[PDB]
DNA sequence: TCGGATGTATATATCTGACACGTGCCTGGAGACTAGGGAGTAATCCCCTTGGCGGTTAAAACGCGGGGGACAGCGCGTACGTGCGTTTAAGCGGTGCTAGAGCTGTCTACGACCAATTGAGCGGCCTCGGCA
DNA sequence: TGCCGAGGCCGCTCAATTGGTCGTAGACAGCTCTAGCACCGCTTAAACGCACGTACGCGCTGTCCCCCGCGTTTTAACCGCCAAGGGGATTACTCCCTAGTCTCCAGGCACGTGTCAGATATATACATCCGA
């Protein structure tokens, strides 16, 4: 299948560099990443489903992420979630 | 324009006392009130801030009903009576 | 042409395809956006980066180099935010928070 | 006069136990939703029956809590509840670690 | 003749069947599958229609009223644990006092 | 307007009950529970196919998520309805 | 039958250890074995229904990582 | 001759079994448990070593948080030992009674 | 009790085993195009909601006594931790069968889309007996 | 004892129903080989009994204090009514977005490839706890 598993050593390598994965605490990374996903996009479908809308964006996901987290966990994903939008829109 | 201050002392204390009095219970501590109020401040709290996100991405100025009875049924706790 | 990834315009180390993929699979809706699985793929990322720091201190502080789902837990149960997220988790191999009521300490 | 402490407590009880009328006053309770309101975003609006659910839902939510702090004071033999027992009941129950 | 009649109950099935097209709970719907729905919806309708009416004749009154269907619900394990976190308007009491109260 | 099920709970009291009426309050109180949880059957039916890998929700599928819903003594009860409800639509057919 | 018992007295003893506890009363074991076995009961209810759904005779652990987020409390570690 | 203060032992083992991660219950008599349990839902049943594994994590899991939620509430009566009325407490205040 | 006994984190040599690394590849990810509709934008209109003002009155505040109950102390008898000896059955590692998970195919009914029809319950009336 | 909710009436229009098409989801058959199951015996880690001391659960008792109930006084909630204009909800329309298709190519994958940090076991000194 596809999952995450062959990144969290790159991420990791950018934070912690001297450290490395177990086999299994990849596997639950990999589960948790699943569920907090399909945890966010079920939250924007039933959000874009309120407002009428069929399909899912990007304010509706930024909405849900900030309806999903309180304040200082959220603002900072709905910065990097900016950042990554702006970077994709320079090029 | 519309400055507000000191709302919280709005739930009286035999307003909590007839509260507590539907739940059940005979006897009350003094100190029971202020925390109580902090209790439902940070509830309140939750509640309406899910429900202002909820109507922010509507585009709406306005909350509506349906608005906190999908707060409400995200927070574990739903509603009836309100479409 | 000339091959160039979302994920790379997006200086993200995240595949936003997959994420795409994943979205439209579990059919949330009937069709997603153009941003949606970036935005998706940038808080996903900061997210595992944010626990995987976290994790990777209860490790090091433990005079351990090698993340287990213990100091994951660690990480997780040491943080008001993330178990606020995650409180309703049970970590395989356990490891629950070392604590002790102060009531039963001796005198 | 003056009855004994305890006979006109359980007359409250059993009276509310069969009304659902709010036992919080309509405007103070509206006032302080528009108060913790404001401070996310300024100047909203509210519909009155969204208020008067934001009412019907803290009064279920406090009196739950509240007949649980009464076990919890019953369960330490004592009768009169206690910032201890709303503190133990909501622990319990998973909201403040 | 329609679906509903021909089932032989009350729900139109129609509704139904619009409901789940529209609830995007899977790209296609099956054939019986709305029927059925229909069935289990009618039958726990008609419980808690039967519980509410039940516990509203007793209180001598004609009139269902919200409190009666909290009356109904509360008074049920099963549609508790089915229906354990709701909070009906105009009701939400159960009527019950501890031992230890009671002088 | 809405498309509900309210000009249908009136009509159900008559096998039920005899003289019961129902309130204009009552009757959208039951309509937005029975909306309730007609939802919460449709997603676990859904999700159930969705596990099972089919895309199409069956009958099957709603047969099982309502007794992975409700537990034994009124999941029974329902399974049965929805049984003889699905062998009456099987013997009502063009021929009757 | 009598299968309950084998989760014995120190095996919920040191549970309890781990839970931070210091003193046991004896009636707690037989009230934690109750609970367990309540427990249980409903889970591999919600597993056995997923499984027999799926037409199959064993038991994935899939189904019963779906049974238990779906029953409230979800786990890791098992995909 | 001799020997720990009472409550010591107690204290030391709390530290380790709170330090360590490894599962706490016999596989055996757990596998054994599941088996008698499922037979009667339905009968001639199988499972993955991984899915009874999962079972016996979770319900660790789940009992050593009722533990540290009832050893809570025997706290809270000015206890030590807790007792059965502590865990029948716990469970009506997580809701599932 | 301070010192002695005991459980414990600390230092050091092992191998081995999960992990960093270069090699084809291929399949999914990216590019570009098109065709079609979801919704973004914009008038608009009228519903309601926010502001305010007067009474009026149920309800909240304040005070005061006084009694019930929270709480400290104690004692006492019981139930449980501690430790040592004893039984047992868990867990260890092989070992062999096989039922069934799982993968492949393929043929078929089955379910979405659509053109055409209609009567069923929906809009608005007429009128009668019970809920308040 | 009063008037509004609902039984009974009648006309409509659009959602349910029929008939039909056709692409495809999957039901079924078949084959493979994986992991679960039953069992075999061996070792010993751990459960079990028992005795014993003792820490404390509980019950009682006394005290002291602090909620309740009541009466009086204040107050602001509420209810009616009147403005009013802000924006919630609506329809119309365009366009700009996505789905889908085809082509093309490199990131991840599976493979083999070394390779050094991590768990093991023994000895060291320390932290702790309990006895004068």
């Amino acid at each position: 299948g596809d999952s995450f598993t062959p990144y969290f050593p790159r991420v990791l390598k950018q934070v912690h560099q001297g450290l490395s994965l177990s086999q299994e605490a990849v596997s639950v990374m990999d589960s948790m990443i699943h569920d907090i996903l399909d945890r966010i996009a079920t939250e924007a479908g039933q959000l874009a489903h309120y407002t009428k809308r069929v399909t899912i964006t990007s304010r509706d996901i930024q909405m849900a992420v900030r309806l999903l987290l309180p304040g200082k966990m959220g603002k900072l994903a709905e910065a990097q979630g900016t950042n990554a939008a702006l970077r994709t829109s320079l090029c | 324009r519309k400055v507000l201050r000191d709302n919280i002392q709005g739930i009286t204390k035999p307003a909590i006392r007839r509260l507590a009095r539907r739940g059940g219970v005979k006897r009350i501590s003094g100190l029971i009130y202020e925390e109580t109020r902090g209790v439902l401040k940070v509830f309140l709290e939750n509640v309406i801030r899910d429900a202002v996100t909820y109507t922010e991405h509507a585009k709406r100025k306005t909350v509506t009903a349906m608005d906190v009875v999908y707060a409400l049924k995200r927070q574990g706790r739903t509603l009836y009576g309100f479409g | 042409a000339k091959a160039k990834t979302r994920s790379s315009r997006a200086g993200l180390q995240f595949p936003v395809g997959r994420v795409h993929r994943l979205l439209r699979k579990g059919n949330y809706s009937e069709r997603v956006g153009a941003g949606a699985p970036v935005y998706l793929a940038a808080v996903l990322e900061y997210l595992t980066a944010e626990i995987l720091e976290l994790a990777g201190n209860a490790a090091r502080d433990n005079k351990k180099t090698r993340i287990i789902p213990r100091h994951l837990q660690l990480a997780i149960r040491n943080d008001e935010e993330l178990n606020k997220l995650l409180g309703r988790v049970t970590i395989a191999q356990g490891g629950v928070l070392p604590n002790i009521q102060a009531v039963l300490l001796p005198k | 006069h003056r009855y004994r402490p305890g006979t006109v407590a359980l007359r409250e009880i059993r009276r509310y136990q069969k009304s659902t009328e709010l036992l919080i006053r309509k405007l103070p309770f509206q006032r302080l939703v528009r108060e913790i309101a404001q401070d996310f975003k300024t100047d909203l609006r509210f519909q009155s029956s969204a208020v008067m659910a934001l009412q019907e839902a803290c009064e279920a939510y406090l009196v739950g809590l509240f007949e649980d702090t009464n076990l919890c004071a019953i369960h330490a033999k004592r009768v009169t509840i206690m910032p201890k027992d709303i503190q133990l009941a909501r622990r319990i129950r998973g909201e403040r670690a």
